[PDB]
């Protein structure tokens, strides 16, 4: 383990790889975005831009295709979703190397997910905030990436939380090009997978059972070629929950949902849940301070084999 | 001008025929460097006219000219294609291209020539059966 | 083992049927080596992909490449490739 | 750069640079044209192909401009100019490096000159020979260059002459690019200098006078900057005549000849002249073998500079 400081004067909130994993952006309530690149020669983590972006607490960041260039999305608690792109033509560590593009200003309440669709669906965007409402934008002009229009609104939750209760949100799209297109959205205690139907609207599909509890993370497995999805959960429970999605009105495709697994091993709550590049390797972050490792055996069945202490 | 081009010095030809006050040196068609496509998809010409236009007024509009700088033959406004993508990187192409001639593919001067050099392969690098080597 | 499958599943799937995994797993393994910025084993990947799709006539099976450049003729005013 | 010597059997007659300044061509009397190209290495002359053309001695030669290809064409004893283009895909010096495009077979008598035109005419090719008539061949279509029309059919000359043996026809084209088109004839003994007008049609523009034997070769020189042009003129006397022309804007201009030279220190027969590429270095040809540079002077007059002898 080699610790590096990344720079910020408060809390991380969210950090996302590119996708040849040789950057990482950092977003903070500092109200600032970092970008790091890994250096070649001396192996180390060396920081790129820092620029302030919002006027409020950026909670999740993603970054764009590298097919569509690089972009990146940054959704804070003001209510923005600003989109970032970087021009070379500048000095390095100045604040002018990500250029800004567009600002949402539709969602009426603090956004906590954002999240972009694979490339073959287009350069879309998926955002949701505490007014529970699901906003699609698209990248239709091809002319200027700043002309982003708003296509799909879905209603996930009927009436928007109080301030004094907490809320959480999480958003996991398809990674698989030979599928229609679907999206994991995770409300309070709900789980929703959306489904693009014949119409060109987004309709409910799926809705995977359980969670007592506040959803904190959402991760749809990639489709290395087998025939079952995978979707890992973690609750404010002690709860890892692994579905299997099995895919065969006005939807292209009905899809069964049946729990594969459900792991008590961190005794807390599951903050963050993920997958590896071909799906064999979990992580998950808990309340015992440890981060777990988990691999599916011979027999379907997923099994801890790490446990790093921190 | 042609006897600059009797010897190998074409850049310096290039260099006193651009700001040549004199508009009708050497030919008098105007443009015959300038390259028309046609779309992968649709199969219209790529000539751009709303981009083009849309630019135009929103530079006027602003002052800066550096809005005109994101017009480009690389998008089609009819079918609304996003991007030209290198063979070799799948990266979008904007500013110089080296197209492989037998096949018609793209690519960044970087990526054809490590391609075509540094790997020493003979094929096109984007499943092409033509040998367009070196 | 994607990349072992697909890496056994070109030498005669597309050459003799067609069945949607062998693409799957295909598009896969190139967008995996897309990831590992493994650009110029794509690229060999693709040419021994249509160097083994030659069938017993000659005819080629495999999903090219579209073409990217059509040029318009300066005095026909025309596509030169049709 | 040192001499070298070519597998020619006879005489050569006429040798031609490309644009580039890195080819050369020689035609020759043995029915042979050998192409050799300079090397960038050691900077020797290299042979590129040699390949029979006509059935005669072959006696003019012309390269065309390098953005219509390396088009050599020829002209000989057997009223035919053929042109030829080289081929990259057969080997160096095999012999079927090269092809023909077109046979000029449209003459009577045995051709003499053949010369190619400034660009800004497009590709045009002008023949004259024994049949006492210019022959302009023009490329409608440059994009094939198998195709050649006849589009000029001027008679030089008032009646066919009665020695044909002895006679030379040379032809010269003007470089100047804005002018209008001037091509320069010397039929037997007369010097025609030759303007397009606004019917279309080619007119007599001035006749060079003198000339009291037959003229062995012309060339026009490349005016840079000068408000007037020169002629090189040379016959068979050995006198070296340098005319003078000034153009001032049916033809849309008017030609003043004024004779501005005449030397004679060449004791034989002027069988070529040529300019460089300023127009002021001029050198002669010979019957003995000399190479004469001629340079003007302080006065309006030429001097000869150096006397290259070959021994
Ligand atoms: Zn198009
Ligand atoms: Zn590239
Ligand atoms: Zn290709
Ligand atoms: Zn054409």
């Amino acid at each position: 383990m080699q610790p590096f400081d990344s720079g910020h004067d408060d809390l991380v909130h969210d950090v996302v790889y590119d996708f040849y994993g040789r950057h990482v952006a950092t977003c903070s309530s500092d109200q600032h975005i970092k970008v790091f690149k890994l250096d070649k020669d001396t192996s180390n983590w060396e920081l790129s831009d820092s620029w302030r972006a919002h006027d409020s607490s950026i909670v999740a960041i993603d970054w764009a295709s590298p097919e569509y260039g690089r972009i990146i999305a940054s959704a804070s608690y003001d209510k923005t979703v600003k989109l970032w792109e970087e021009d070379p033509d500048q000095e390095e560590c100045s604040g002018r190397r990500w250029n800004k593009l567009c600002t949402l200003n539709d969602s009426k309440g603090s956004l906590y997910s954002v999240k972009f669709a694979p490339a073959h669906l287009g350069l879309k965007l998926a955002c949701l905030g505490n007014d529970g409402i699901l906003r699609l934008y698209d990248a239709l002009e091809p002319s200027d990436l700043r002309s982003w229009t708003l296509t799909s609104e879905m209603k996930v939750l009927s009436i928007p939380p109080a301030n004094h209760l907490q809320s959480d949100f999480c958003l996991s799209w398809c990674p698989s090009r030979f599928s229609p297109e679907k999206l994991a959205v995770s409300a309070l205690e709900q789980a929703i997978i959306y489904q693009r139907g014949k119409d060109g609207k987004l309709h409910v599909a799926a809705k995977l059972p359980g969670h007592k509890s506040l959803i904190r993370s959402i991760s749809w497995a990639p489709s290395i070629g087998r025939w079952y999805q995978l979707i890992a959960t973690g609750c404010k429970d002690g709860r890892i929950r692994i579905f299997k999605i099995t895919e065969k009105a006005e939807l292209q495709s009905n899809l069964q949902v049946e729990l594969l697994s459900e792991h008590d091993d961190h005794n807390g709550e599951v903050w963050s849940v993920s997958w590896n590049l071909t799906g064999t390797i979990l992580s998950s972050a808990g309340d015992d301070g440890k981060v777990r490792l988990w691999k599916a055996t011979y027999s379907n069945e997923f099994k801890c084999m790490s446990v790093i202490t921190a | 001008l042609l006897l600059l081009h009797r010897y190998e010095l074409f850049g310096i030809a290039a260099d006193v025929l651009k700001y040549c006050p004199f508009e009708d040196i050497m030919g008098s068609e105007g443009d015959q460097s300038s390259i028309r496509l046609f779309c992968e998809r649709c199969g219209e010409l790529i000539t751009n006219e709303s981009s083009k236009e849309k630019l135009r007024a929103e530079a006027q509009q602003t002052g800066n000219k550096k809005i005109m700088d994101k017009f480009g033959y690389w998008y089609c406004d009819s079918c609304k294609k996003k991007n030209t993508s290198c063979v070799l990187c799948e990266r979008p192409l904007k500013k110089l291209t080296m197209v492989i001639l037998p096949c018609g593919h793209e690519g960044h001067f970087q990526c054809i020539q490590e391609w075509f050099l540094d790997e020493n392969e003979q094929e096109c690098p984007g499943g092409c059966p033509g040998v367009a080597f070196i | 083992d994607v990349q072992s499958a697909a890496l056994i599943s070109i030498f005669g799937s597309p050459r003799y049927f067609r069945d949607q995994r062998v693409d799957e797993w295909i598009q896969t393994y190139r967008d995996m080596l897309k990831s590992w910025e493994l650009f110029s084993m794509r690229a060999r990947f693709d040419v021994l992909r249509s160097k083994l799709s030659r069938t017993k006539t000659g005819v080629l099976t495999a999903d090219i490449k579209p073409r990217q450049i059509y040029i318009q003729c300066q005095n026909c005013k025309q596509n030169i490739n049709t």
